[PDB]
């Protein structure tokens, strides 16, 4: 798997020291958050670790992983949900007869004997 | 067959002495047809092979994209303009360009922006093809495989060669058909499907010879 | 500023019929010659530059 | 009367061009100091 | 009209030119001076290196 | 004379200063005119020579076939259409295309039948030429001789070479004249004999320059 | 040589995406960007002939672009040419007054096209015969860069400056040939002079562009 950059030049992961290791980015800048106060269990191992844990909900690495499972599952579900909330409304407001419209009204559209129209973006409805 | 010395040729049986020496049936679709001797130099031969393959793929796409909208319009979909050589002018319509006629899809109204976006994206992808990019760097210039062969339909060498020959033959047919499209559009003035329907209506009178005197130089 | 004058409300045009009022500039003068005539215009009386 | 305008324009343009291209001719290195 | 005048005081013509010969004179003089400077540029020393010129 | 280093060239006194090195002068019609450098490779040179000779023979036949009907019509032969570039429409006439006017000769009516017959016949003939068939096999590609030289007019090798030079020169002249026919038909719109008669009538006034603003862009 | 425009480090026609140029395009000639995708210069003899053709075309097209632009500009400023537009200037000889240089009846005042054609044929035949084979203005000189009597000002004595000027010449010539192709296409399509097209584009760039004529050659 030998690749090149999108805009030419060498291709790869660029620099990964910004998100991993003792040197990394944090939820507060350097002048307001010294590296000494970072909790001991918040080391540069998990992805997207900004050393952010007020109130100390996490206690130690295995609980951190247990909560990481929930965080990742919630994140993926929320990505799908944001896409499915934004796209159909914009499609309906621009001319398509989605018949569901806004997300908080789609549920009641299928009450009684009512059905729902499904738009196959590229292809028909 | 289709490879080696005892392969199909461009003149059928009367082709033993017609094939040039440098065409030895090593590359797909090698019927030994170089009567003009334009690829005696092997480097020029390789460049022409690459040009032929790229032209064939683009012609396949063009033929399919010319056929599809006209048939869909015949099925009963309002395109605004279904004929292939008139489908570019609808960008200037008051309603813009709508994919499949649906007003909520694409709905493009500015031509300069579309041209600029096409220029940037196509330049990037063609540069990726020439030198390599996100998909890969050290692959065959014509058959990269890897990321461009997800289903893995080309893994056993004889099957790969047969598929390559099928590709080149379908591509040559597509190039011939697209040249026909161009000439028919210039001469007849109606869409290719309309031309086929007219020929089927009355073949004996609805042919090319009905337009023979169109370009008479009388003046 | 251009967006404010063109889409979000308008600007106070003092040359509007009667007393001036807020108006939307639907057709700004984008012609190169008209725009760049001001810069090379003389600064003395009658011309006044920009 | 337009000939006078042409002559004045020529003279002014010549002098202004002399001034402009004079300072482009590596002027900052014309000092007598050591550097 | 008693006499003839240029009639361009308040017209605000670009660069104060109302006849193409004036613009041609402007461009010709500027081009001649620029050509002389370009020819003589070889004696001023080339700043080809990235970090050159008077600085502190 | 002809073959040899001291041969006539295409630029006269200005040619010996710079001529291609690969044009030794062992072939007929070698005037040393390869300014574009398209025949550096000997195989491509051979293919180009073959193409040139085939065009030469076809253009000789074409020039005769263009001139003869118009001159005969001027002598008073009732032709359907004397001008060569309008002679193809005679098949669409109500009376059909008749040789020398008389309706008892040929009297062709259908264009499809004659086109199909020509396609089959010329396909067989050109396949035999390309590969070799009943009329000799393995012979000279350009000058088979034998059954194609019944009169034996080129048995003496020096006479054969001189006749080859005459053939190629007459062929180049014929191709030049046929290009002139095409351009004159495109521009003037009249037959070549009509063009000659008009030029002879008023040589200074009527000529090519008279139709100089013919293709000036509109709008 | 050792310069930015020669050697394996020369700039190439696809930027970083060009990859490796063809082997025969080693980069020893002016304006070598390694663009021979069609592979028409595999044979070195053909490469040399194509180089000669490119240089001659470049010089001719530079002259042609300048001669197409200048008279129309002068006519727009007020000079009374018979026909200022470049693709209409040839028809001036058919006018009753004949061709008049700069619009003056005492400049040239040509009347017959045949004499012009004959004298041009003779002079240009002699010129090109001298170009191919050495003549009075030098005999044993380079075909493309004779120098000598054709470089009176001595601008090509320094080999480094000679190479730099060769690159500049080839680049300006390629630009001129591109612009002359543009001249031809614009004359065929729009039907107005190049300066008229530029003025129309400047008047309203949004609408006065090429796409306005896009639906001009559609078949019906
Ligand atoms: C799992 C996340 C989820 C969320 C945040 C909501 C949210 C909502 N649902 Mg909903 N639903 C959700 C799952 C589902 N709903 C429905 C079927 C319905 C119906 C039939 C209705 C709702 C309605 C509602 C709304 C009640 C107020 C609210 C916007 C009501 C509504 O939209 O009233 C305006 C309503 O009538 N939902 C099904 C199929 C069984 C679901 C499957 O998980
Ligand atoms: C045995 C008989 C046989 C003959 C005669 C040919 C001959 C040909 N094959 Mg072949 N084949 C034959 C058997 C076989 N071929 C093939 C496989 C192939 C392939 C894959 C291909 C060919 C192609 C060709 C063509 C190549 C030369 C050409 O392009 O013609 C050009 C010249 C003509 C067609 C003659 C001109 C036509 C007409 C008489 C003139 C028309 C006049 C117009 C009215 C002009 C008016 C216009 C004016 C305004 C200027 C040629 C028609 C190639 C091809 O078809 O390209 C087009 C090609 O790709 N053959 C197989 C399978 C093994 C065969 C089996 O026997
Ligand atoms: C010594 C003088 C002499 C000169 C100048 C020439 C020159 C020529 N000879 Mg040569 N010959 C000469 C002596 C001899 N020739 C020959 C034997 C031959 C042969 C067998 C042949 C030639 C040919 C040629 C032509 C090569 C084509 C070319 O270079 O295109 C450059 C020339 C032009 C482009 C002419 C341009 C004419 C005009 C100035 C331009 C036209 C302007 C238009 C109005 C433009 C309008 C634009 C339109 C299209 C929109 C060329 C005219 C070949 C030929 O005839 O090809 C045509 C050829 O086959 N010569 C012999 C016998 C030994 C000679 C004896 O001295
Ligand atoms: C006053 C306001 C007027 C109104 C507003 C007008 C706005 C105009 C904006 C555009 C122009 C701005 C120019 C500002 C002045 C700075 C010019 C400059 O620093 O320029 C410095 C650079 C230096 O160039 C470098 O110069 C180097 C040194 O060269 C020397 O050495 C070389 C070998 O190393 C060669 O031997 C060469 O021959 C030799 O001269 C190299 O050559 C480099 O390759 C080369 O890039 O020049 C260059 O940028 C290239 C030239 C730039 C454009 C110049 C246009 C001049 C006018 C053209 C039309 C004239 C028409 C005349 C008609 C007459 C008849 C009627
Ligand atoms: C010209 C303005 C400017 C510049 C160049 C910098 C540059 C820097 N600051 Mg300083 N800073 C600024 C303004 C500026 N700051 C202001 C206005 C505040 C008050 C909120 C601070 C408060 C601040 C702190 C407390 C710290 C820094 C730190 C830093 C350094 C690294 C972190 C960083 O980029 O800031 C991060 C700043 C932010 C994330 C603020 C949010 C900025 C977003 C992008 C909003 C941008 C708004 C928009 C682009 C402009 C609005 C225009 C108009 C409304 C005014 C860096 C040298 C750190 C440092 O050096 O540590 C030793 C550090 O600890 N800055
Ligand atoms: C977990 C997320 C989620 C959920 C619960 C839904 C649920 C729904 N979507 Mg949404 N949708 C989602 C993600 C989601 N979608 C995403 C990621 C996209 C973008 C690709 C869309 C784009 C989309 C469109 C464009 C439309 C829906 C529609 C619908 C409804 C009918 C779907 C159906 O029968 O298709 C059956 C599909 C079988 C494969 C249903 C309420 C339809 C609707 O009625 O809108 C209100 C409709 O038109 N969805
Ligand atoms: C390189 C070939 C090529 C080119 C240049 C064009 C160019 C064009 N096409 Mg054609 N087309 C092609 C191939 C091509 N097409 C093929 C192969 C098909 C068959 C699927 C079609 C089917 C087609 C239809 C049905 C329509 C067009 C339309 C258009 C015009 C609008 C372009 C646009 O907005 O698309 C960009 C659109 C989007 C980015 C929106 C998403 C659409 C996605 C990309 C479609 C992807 C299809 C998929 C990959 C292949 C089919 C899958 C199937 C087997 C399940 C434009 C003139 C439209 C038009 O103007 O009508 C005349 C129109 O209605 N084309
Ligand atoms: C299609 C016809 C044809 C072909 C294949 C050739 C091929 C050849 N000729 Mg012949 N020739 C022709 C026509 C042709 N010529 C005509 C019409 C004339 C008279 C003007 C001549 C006069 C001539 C002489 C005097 C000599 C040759 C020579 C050669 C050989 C080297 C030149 C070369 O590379 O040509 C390659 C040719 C092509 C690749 C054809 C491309 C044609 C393109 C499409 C341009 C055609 C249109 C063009 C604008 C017409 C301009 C002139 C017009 C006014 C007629 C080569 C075998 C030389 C040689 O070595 O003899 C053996 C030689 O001394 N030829
Ligand atoms: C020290 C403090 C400086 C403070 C500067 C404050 C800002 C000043 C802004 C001036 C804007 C000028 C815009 C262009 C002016 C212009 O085009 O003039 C154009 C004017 C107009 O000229 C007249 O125009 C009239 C109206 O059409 C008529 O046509 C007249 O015939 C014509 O003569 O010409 C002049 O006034 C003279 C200009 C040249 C004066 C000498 C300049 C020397 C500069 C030396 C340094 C160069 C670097
Ligand atoms: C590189 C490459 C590579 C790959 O591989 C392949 C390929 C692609 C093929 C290639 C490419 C190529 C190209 C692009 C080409 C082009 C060319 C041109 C355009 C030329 C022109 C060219 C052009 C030219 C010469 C021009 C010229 C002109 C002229 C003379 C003019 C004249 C004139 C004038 C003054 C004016 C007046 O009133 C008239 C007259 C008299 C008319």
């Amino acid at each position: 798997k030998a690749t090149r950059g999108w805009l030419g030049g060498q291709g790869g992961a660029a620099d990964l020291d910004k998100w991993y290791g003792p040197d990394r980015k944090l939820f507060l800048p350097s002048g307001l958050y010294d590296r000494s106060e970072i909790p001991e269990y918040l080391n540069g191992e998990l992805a997207g670790d900004y050393g952010y844990d007020p109130l100390g909900l996490g206690k130690d690495p295995e609980t951190v992983a247990k909560y990481r499972e929930n965080e990742l599952l919630h994140a993926r579900w929320a990505m799908l949900a944001a896409a499915g909330i934004l796209i159909p409304e914009g499609l309906q407001a621009n001319g398509a007869n989605i018949k569901g419209g806004t997300w908080f009204e789609t549920g009641a559209e299928m009450l009684n004997g009512g059905t729902l129209n499904y738009f196959a973006v590229p292809w028909g409805i | 067959e289709f490879y080696g010395p005892n392969r199909a040729k461009w003149l059928g049986p009367y082709s033993e002495n017609a094939t040039p020496a440098y065409l030895t049936g090593e590359f797909p679709g090698d019927y030994g047809w170089d009567t003009a001797g334009l690829s005696a130099d092997p480097e020029t031969f390789k460049r022409y092979r690459e040009l032929e393959l790229i032209h064939a793929r683009w012609a396949m796409l063009g033929a399919l994209g010319c056929i599809t909208p006209e048939l869909l319009a015949k099925s009963g979909t309002q395109f605004g303009e279904a004929v292939w050589f008139k489908a570019g002018a609808q960008i200037f319509s008051e309603g813009g360009l709508d994919y499949l006629g649906n007003p909520s899809l694409v709905h493009a109204q500015n031509i300069v922006a579309t041209l600029a976006v096409q220029v940037i994206l196509m330049g990037l992808v063609e540069g990726y093809r020439v030198n390599g990019g996100p998909a890969g760097e050290g692959l065959d210039p014509l058959y990269p495989g890897e990321s461009f062969d997800p289903l893995g339909l080309a893994d056993d060498p004889d099957t790969f060669a047969e598929l390559k020959v099928k590709e080149i033959k379908n591509g040559r047919l597509a190039m011939f058909s697209m040249f026909g499209f161009f000439v028919q559009a210039i001469v007849t003035g109606k869409g290719p499907i309309q031309n086929l329907d007219d020929h089927l209506s009355n073949p004996t009178v609805n042919n090319a010879f009905a337009f023979a005197t169109k370009f008479t130089p009388s003046a | 500023l251009v967006w404010k004058a063109m889409y979000f409300g308008g600007v106070y045009d003092t040359w509007a019929p009667g007393g001036g009022d807020v108006r939307v500039i639907t057709n700004p003068t984008t012609n190169a010659a008209v725009i760049f005539g001001y810069l090379v215009k003389s600064p003395f009386g009658g011309d006044g530059w920009i | 009367m337009l000939t006078l305008k042409i002559f004045v324009y020529t003279v002014v343009t010549f002098f202004v061009c002399l001034f402009i291209f004079g300072f482009l001719s590596n002027d900052p290195a014309r000092n007598p100091g050591k550097n | 009209l008693v006499d003839e005048r240029m009639n361009g005081d308040g017209t605000g013509r670009p660069f104060g030119v109302n006849d193409p010969v004036l613009g041609w004179v402007l461009l010709g003089v500027f081009g001649t001076m620029w050509a002389i400077w370009f020819i003589g540029q070889k004696d001023l020393g080339d700043f080809e290196d990235a970090d050159d010129g008077l600085k502190l």
